[PDB]
């Protein structure tokens, strides 16, 4: 009965190392509204901003999660949400071809 | 051709540790202008887009008016959902959602196209004001209970003065002061990746960057053909700074990536463009 | 601005 989720991780602009881009979590698709959604550095939570709550024609929300990031070699970027519709929190890594 | 003013709501309860929260966003097109959220200290409408920061020189109450509007609203749909939880005999246990969807459709000289007015309760259709602007459509038996109180209110004419009144000359107000952000149309930057993934299977996948407005059409095609069927395609994602961003991938054999071409139409481009893999 | 809200 709740819609799950889905979720695209990804960069404003092609990716390149040293460069500051915009890391973006978008997700979409769900229902109810209640949802937590963070932007992860290497696991650990980064600080971000969620835009404001909106929702589509079948009224399933979507939101975007972005954040101020410079792409590098060693650190690892990922996304994590939990939802009602999911068992535990899922995480999406970014990969510089989503 | 038309632009569109639509505001969404959002309310919902947290049955023990809170009060309900209540959201409202105002979109003109597929640019966010406003927002309101009930859970800030003393919480008022804020602007979202640059124009919006020149509407208090120009209409110096409408921070004001807006403000007492959204908290009027947030305060009636928190009884809402007590009603309708009656309504469908519900327990106090559980969150529930209502949404409510309201705006205008209008056409070149600012003629209305269409008003809407509607509500869904935990994801369903509850209430709609019906196309011509004087009847409601109920979903089910609950919502028949608030049909028959809107009706011998006389909601629909308030509604329908609204739609084609405020909705209309606010639409032109924001088209005409946010002519710069609204009545642009910027075409996407387009491109075509390649990945192998073995001997002679290969994935072609056709980019579109920094489009405005959302709407684009992406193709693939073999030999003419039409390959909508193959290919996969992801949903339209924002890109954060106004714009949007979407692509098109189908898998091909090796060596015969020169016969797919992608076709791209978007409201900004002068012609659909077509679009070959190339060394 | 916002339209009217009615109370379902």
């Amino acid at each position: 009965e709740p819609r799950t989720p889905k979720i695209q991780v990804y960069s404003r602009h092609p990716a390149e190392n040293g460069k500051p881009n915009y890391l973006n979590c978008y997700v979409y698709g769900f229902h109810p509204p209640q949802i937590e959604i963070d932007l992860l550095k290497n696991g650990q939570k980064m600080k971000t901003e969620q835009s404001d709550l909106s929702f589509s024609k079948d009224w399933s929300f979507y939101l975007l999660v972005h954040t101020d990031f410079t792409p590098s070699t060693v650190d690892e970027y990922s996304c994590r949400v939990n939802h009602s519709s999911l068992a535990a929190p899922h995480m999406v890594k970014w990969d510089r071809n989503n | 051709g038309f632009h569109s003013l639509r505001y969404f709501y959002t309310a919902w309860s947290r049955p023990g540790s809170g009060e309900p929260r209540f959201v409202a966003v105002g979109y003109v097109d597929d640019t966010q202008f406003v927002r309101f959220d009930s859970d800030n200290a003393s919480p008022r409408a804020e602007p979202r887009a640059p124009w919006m920061d020149l509407v208090e020189q120009q209409d110096p109450q409408y921070w004001d008016r807006n403000t007492r509007n959204a908290r009027d609203a947030a305060q009636t749909y928190r009884v809402g959902l007590d009603n309708v939880r009656g309504y469908y005999n519900q327990s106090e246990a559980g969150s529930h959602t209502i949404q409510r969807m309201y705006g205008c459709d209008v056409g070149p000289h600012g003629r209305l196209l269409r008003g809407y007015d509607q509500l869904a309760y935990d994801g369903a259709d509850y209430i709609a004001l019906n196309e011509d602007l004087r009847s409601w459509t109920a979903a089910d038996l609950a919502a028949q209970n608030t049909r028959r109180k809107w009706e011998e209110a006389g909601y629909a004419e308030r509604d329908r003065a609204y739609l084609e009144g405020e909705c209309v000359e606010w639409l032109l107000k924001h088209l005409e002061n946010g002519r710069e952000t609204l009545l642009r149309a910027d075409p996407p930057k387009t491109h075509i990746t390649h990945h192998p993934i073995s001997d002679r299977e290969v994935t072609l996948r056709c980019w579109a960057l920094g489009f405005y407005p959302e709407e684009i059409t992406l193709t693939w095609q073999h030999d003419g053909e039409d390959q909508t069927q193959e290919m996969e395609l992801v949903e339209t994602r924002p890109d954060g700074n106004g714009a949007f961003q979407k692509w098109a991938a189908l898998v091909v054999p090796s060596g015969e990536e020169q016969r797919y071409t992608c076709h791209v139409q978007h409201e900004g481009l002068p012609q659909p463009l077509t679009l070959r893999w190339e060394p | 601005d916002f339209a009217n809200t009615f109370l379902p």
